[PDB]
RNA sequence: GUUCAUAGCGACGUCGCUUUUUGAUCCUUCGAUGUCGGCUCUUCCUAUCAUUGUGAAGCAGAAUUCACCAAGCGUUGGAUUGUUCACCCACUAAUAGGGAACGUGAGCUGGGUUUAGACCGUCGUGAGACAGGUUAGUUUUACCCUACUGAUGAUGUGUUGUUGCCAUGGUAAUCCUGCUCAGUACGAGAGGAACCGCAGGUUCAGACAUUUGGUGUAUGUGCUUGGCUGAGGAGCCAAUGGGGCGAAGCUACCAUCUGUGGGAUUAUGACUGAACGCCUCUAAGUCAGAAUCCCGCCCAGGCGGAACGAUACGGCAGCGCCGCG
RNA sequence: UAGUGACGCGCAUGAAUGGAUGAACGAGAUUCCCACUGUCCCUACCUACUAUCCAGCGAAACCACAGCCAAGGGAACGGGCU
RNA sequence: AAGGUGAACAGCCUCUGGCAUGUUGGAACAAUGUAGGUAAGGGAAGUCGGCAAGCCGGAUCCGUAACUUCGGGAUAAGGAU
RNA sequence: AUGCCUGGGCAGGGCGAAGCCAGAGGAAACUCUGGUGGAGGUCCGUAGCGGUCCUGACGUGCAAAUCGGUCGUCCGACCUG
């Protein structure tokens, strides 16, 4: 018989493999679409999620109750210090599908990104790529990587360049760099692959790609919350307290004549850890890291055009679970996936972006810099001292 | 034009405010939230400025056993507003109002919620404080 | 922006901080946290407690 | 139906479809297949209530009903009753109809049927009977196989690692309000639109904790009752002694962020053009065409492939290419 | 469609097969109101013991053979047959 | 049949006396459980039904209605310390 | 299960029946006020006795009927060898 009252569905059927993410660091599954009309560029990047803090900022939306009213937005950073490219990759397209054609490396790699061709780095004896070097350094060598180019130019019809983050740079723990291949985006084939082959053995700046106010994809994987029941994992109605068998459970699994119960029926297992593309994240702000001139320069996280102080993006304390930002960071509107340390792939938006909110002006007006290691009232520590005036430990 | 900025519900159906206007009557028994499509055992809830059919429980008999529309003045939920300050009034009042948005009374006692007084303009009229 | 300072304790407050409270008299409050909130709602006096500003300033602390 | 059989209905007659009603039969089950409802949950049907695209008027606008492709997405909160059913209050675009062993008791409950104790009314001499009422009346077991949810893994690739492709499966977004249009088109007046735009909301899905709230045994820091270390100090016991405030972490439309494009066409409206010297969307040919279908975005990744690095100096060893036995 | 207060037309009320009433009392059966609260909106978090893994010790129920589905026919609802 | 608190042979702590936590130990703190709790706003809208939980609670000083078999109701209810 | 014989046992509080004393009013009949008193198949409540609800735990259990909270009674038609 037909159910007594209609309720819609709970959770959604095309997220429900649920299980365990094969990879950790997010993987584009499409890049956007090449077009050899516009200069190359790169479409990708990788960043560390550091943390969330405050945004003050006037709105310029005519219409609206909140048109030049300032307001409160919640924005994470995210620190992105520069790539290195190291190598590229060819592909070709197959009425079967698009099996890459060639990868050639360069003649320098650093220990970074060796790391991750090792799972014992301790116990290796650090071997990798010794004898393909010797190409670089060789006639014979030389003439086979030419031949290489020159295949790809002319056989290629889609070029990925492989960069590897400097985890040097970072605060984290772990120093085994993340590789992962970046499409080039741009001009014919020829013009791609030379350019890629310039940018051979380079640093590659977050600020080249992305701009201030674009909308941009992030991609990464879901915080880890182990195994969980029905009533956390698909948010299914509680039984009443009178159940004797469990009341974090769902009632009725299926129906009697198909004896078997549908893929659809909500059950309990591995919540989190899961794949996601995120889409519309709006850059508020790019900032730029610690440089040295005379002294450190620290101001640019965090001043704006209207408090003009020497505040850094790092709170009092510095962020909670992650460390002092150092490098260049990108700040993004609201939250992203991922916890803390989480490495999280930058995507160019795969949609043409025409909208009120979209084409909006970011114009930051003051950034908040309180610890977020508790209920933190004081901007900076000067002000703190100000206020609070001698202690006894001085 | 302006529009409403949803904000957090804590009136929902069955909860009794006290009304804030010279009618007469002590309490408005919220029977059902108006605009509201309804979802499978979610009760309705009403927040502040939002039109609300109530009942009046105690006070002048004429006012007493029929249906009064009412709009919500005041509530102790703490609703977070654009700019970033979270509000609360210590107290739910509301006021007995048409279906054309006058109010029956003529006074209003205590604040009036300035997202009341902004999509209500009647009301904001008669409003002794805003917010 | 504008900075309100706390009714109970006298610490400046930030735009994305504080909690604001309206009382039906007609007066309204702005509190640091759920501390100083429940220190006023309480009927605490700001005076006798040590670390509240307004102490300091009635026992000529520092300076 | 003012005139007019077919805008909308339709008697007297007649032809059908469904097993979501009650019936007829006793074919399976009496070495036992746990029943009526309610709650929870998934999926399916269309005989379409609303939304998308359209044809019709006794369609001027608004509104209204008739019909077509169409089940993608929705179809609510309560008073009474165990109730299915039923009626009312309120909101809403709508509160459409049903199946899945009259879906669903090793999922729950036991309110009513339906054991044993009792009360009332009727019937009987009586023990007792009553689709007549009332009251109290134990709801067992999964550790097996499959199915499903997740987690190790497995055959080949000489061994390992990195970067990737993809066949295949799943799939998702939905509806509403306000301003302008516009008191305009229309209309004697009363009344009264629509498209493109702007600001937002409901339901749903995926996240996250900067802020607000919750939790709190970091048993963190004060304050306290009774007892115990002779007392001060410092502490402990009273299954977490009690009570304030509370870090980090989890967490709430109870805070915050995000939610997308093409192709083929259905109904329909058309072009050229005969059959049928005329006319015709159709016969040949062609156009526009949607909550439809497929794909893209998104999630998983084949007893499926690709490129690249190192490939066992040893104290015994073992390999990779070449040719000729 | 509950409860209470009035009517009697009472299928089939009725006077020790006792009628009516009735203070106090009742782990007796019902209605409403005040306060209260996670019963609920709408769930979350914390504690202890399990469940989990390991060392040791270690049963029972049950078992024609066994165990992936759609339709057909069939003892008119199949894991086996097509 | 001890001391303290306490109206008390109530509950809690202690002395004389007794014992090893009740047919085993170690490592983590997933889901479901069993036993305790806390939850912003609403306050029974849940459910057949306020089931369960929660609210009140000791003592002192005030005050205490209808009804009644005059005995009660009664710690009625409601206040302050 | 019931009758009989012979033994044992049942904290701490509340309400306050007869009887009695003193004061005041009355011409008497007698009536009020404040005390004393401790009766009751009396009340709260422990031990004991029993088993309403959670239709809780368990339900190849600790147990062929036990366990936790909450409960009725607890000087008499009381409980018990
Ligand atoms: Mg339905
Ligand atoms: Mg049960
Ligand atoms: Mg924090
Ligand atoms: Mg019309
Ligand atoms: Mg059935
Ligand atoms: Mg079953
Ligand atoms: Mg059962
Ligand atoms: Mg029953
Ligand atoms: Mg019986
Ligand atoms: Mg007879
Ligand atoms: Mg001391
Ligand atoms: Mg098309
Ligand atoms: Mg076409
Ligand atoms: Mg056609
Ligand atoms: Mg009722
Ligand atoms: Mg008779
Ligand atoms: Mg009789
Ligand atoms: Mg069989
Ligand atoms: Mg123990
Ligand atoms: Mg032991
Ligand atoms: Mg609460
Ligand atoms: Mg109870
Ligand atoms: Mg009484
Ligand atoms: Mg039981
Ligand atoms: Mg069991």
């Amino acid at each position: 018989s037909h159910r007594k009252f209609s309720a819609p569905r709970h959770g959604s059927l095309g997220f429900l493999p649920r299980k365990r993410s094969s990879r950790h660091r997010g993987k584009v599954k499409s890049f956007p679409k090449d077009d050899p009309s516009k200069p190359v560029h790169l479409t990708a990047f990788l960043g560390y999620k550091a943390g969330m803090t405050h945004i003050v900022r006037e709105v310029d939306r005519p219409g609206s109750k909140v048109n030049k009213k300032e307001v409160v937005e919640a924005v994470t950073i995210v620190e992105t210090p520069p790539m290195v490219v190291v190598g590229i990759v060819g592909y070709v397209e197959t009425p079967r599908g698009l099996r890459t054609f060639k990868t050639v490396f360069a003649e320098h790699i650093s220990d970074e990104c060796k790391r991750r061709f090792y799972k014992n780095w301790h116990k290796s004896k650090k071997k990798a790529f010794t004898k393909y070097c010797k190409k670089w350094q060789d006639d014979a060598g030389k003439r086979q990587l030419d031949k290489d180019f020159s295949s790809m130019k002319k056989y290629c019809q889609v070029i990925r360049v492989l960069a590897h983050t400097q985890m040097r740079l970072l605060p984290l723990r772990q120093k085994k760099a993340h590789l992962m291949e970046i499409q080039v985006n741009g001009g014919t084939v020829a013009e791609k692959l030379d350019w890629a082959r310039e940018r051979l053995e380079q640093q590659v700046p977050v600020s080249q790609v992305f701009g201030q106010d674009e909308m941009i994809d992030v991609i990464g994987v879901t915080k880890g919350k182990g195994y969980k029941g029905v009533t956390s994992r698909w948010h299914t109605k509680k039984l009443p307290r009178k159940t004797h068998r469990g009341l974090r459970k769902v009632a009725c699994i299926g129906a009697w004549h198909p004896a078997r119960v549908a893929f659809s029926v909500a059950r309990a297992g591995q919540k989190g850890y899961h794949h996601r593309t995120e889409i519309n994240k709006k850059i508020y702000k790019i900032g730029q890291g610690y440089l040295i001139k005379d002294g450190k320069l620290i101001k640019n996280n965090a001043s704006t055009d209207y408090d003009l102080s020497d505040k850094s993006i790092n709170p009092l304390g510095g962020f909670v679970h992650y460390g002092e930002v150092t490098n260049d960071f990108v700040m993004l509107k609201g939250c992203v996936v991922g916890t803390k340390k989480r490495v999280l792939t930058l995507r160019k938006s795969l949609l043409v972006q025409t909208k009120r909110r979209a084409l909006e002006k970011i114009d930051l007006k003051f950034i908040d810099t309180t610890s977020k290691f508790g209920h933190g009232r004081f901007q900076t520590v000067e002000e703190k001292k100000a206020f609070m005036g001698p202690l006894k430990k001085d | 034009s302006g529009a409403k900025f949803r904000i957090s519900l804590g009136l929902p159906v069955g909860a009794v405010i006290n009304c804030a206007d010279n009618t007469g009557a002590k309490n408005l028994y919220i029977i059902s939230v108006k605009g509201i499509k309804g979802r499978l055992n979610r009760l309705p809830a009403a927040g502040v400025g939002d039109m609300v059919m109530a009942t009046v429980k105690k006070g002048k008999p004429e006012l007493r056993k029929k249906v009064h529309p009412a709009v919500v003045i005041r509530q102790r939920k703490s609703y977070r507003r654009k700019d970033g300050v979270f509000l609360y009034f210590e107290d739910n009042a509301g006021v007995i109002v048409n279906n054309k948005g006058e109010m029956k009374g003529s006074a209003i006692t205590g604040p009036v919620a300035k997202e009341c007084a902004d999509l209500w303009p009647r009301i904001a009229s008669n409003a002794g404080s805003i917010a | 922006m504008k900075v309100e300072l706390c009714s109970f304790s006298g610490y400046k407050i930030y735009p994305g901080h504080g909690r604001r409270y309206a009382r039906t008299d007609g007066k309204v409050f702005q509190f640091l946290n759920a501390k100083c909130e429940s220190a006023f709602l309480s009927k605490r006096n700001p005076r006798q407690i040590n670390w509240t500003v307004l102490y300091r300033r009635k026992h000529k602390k520092g300076q």
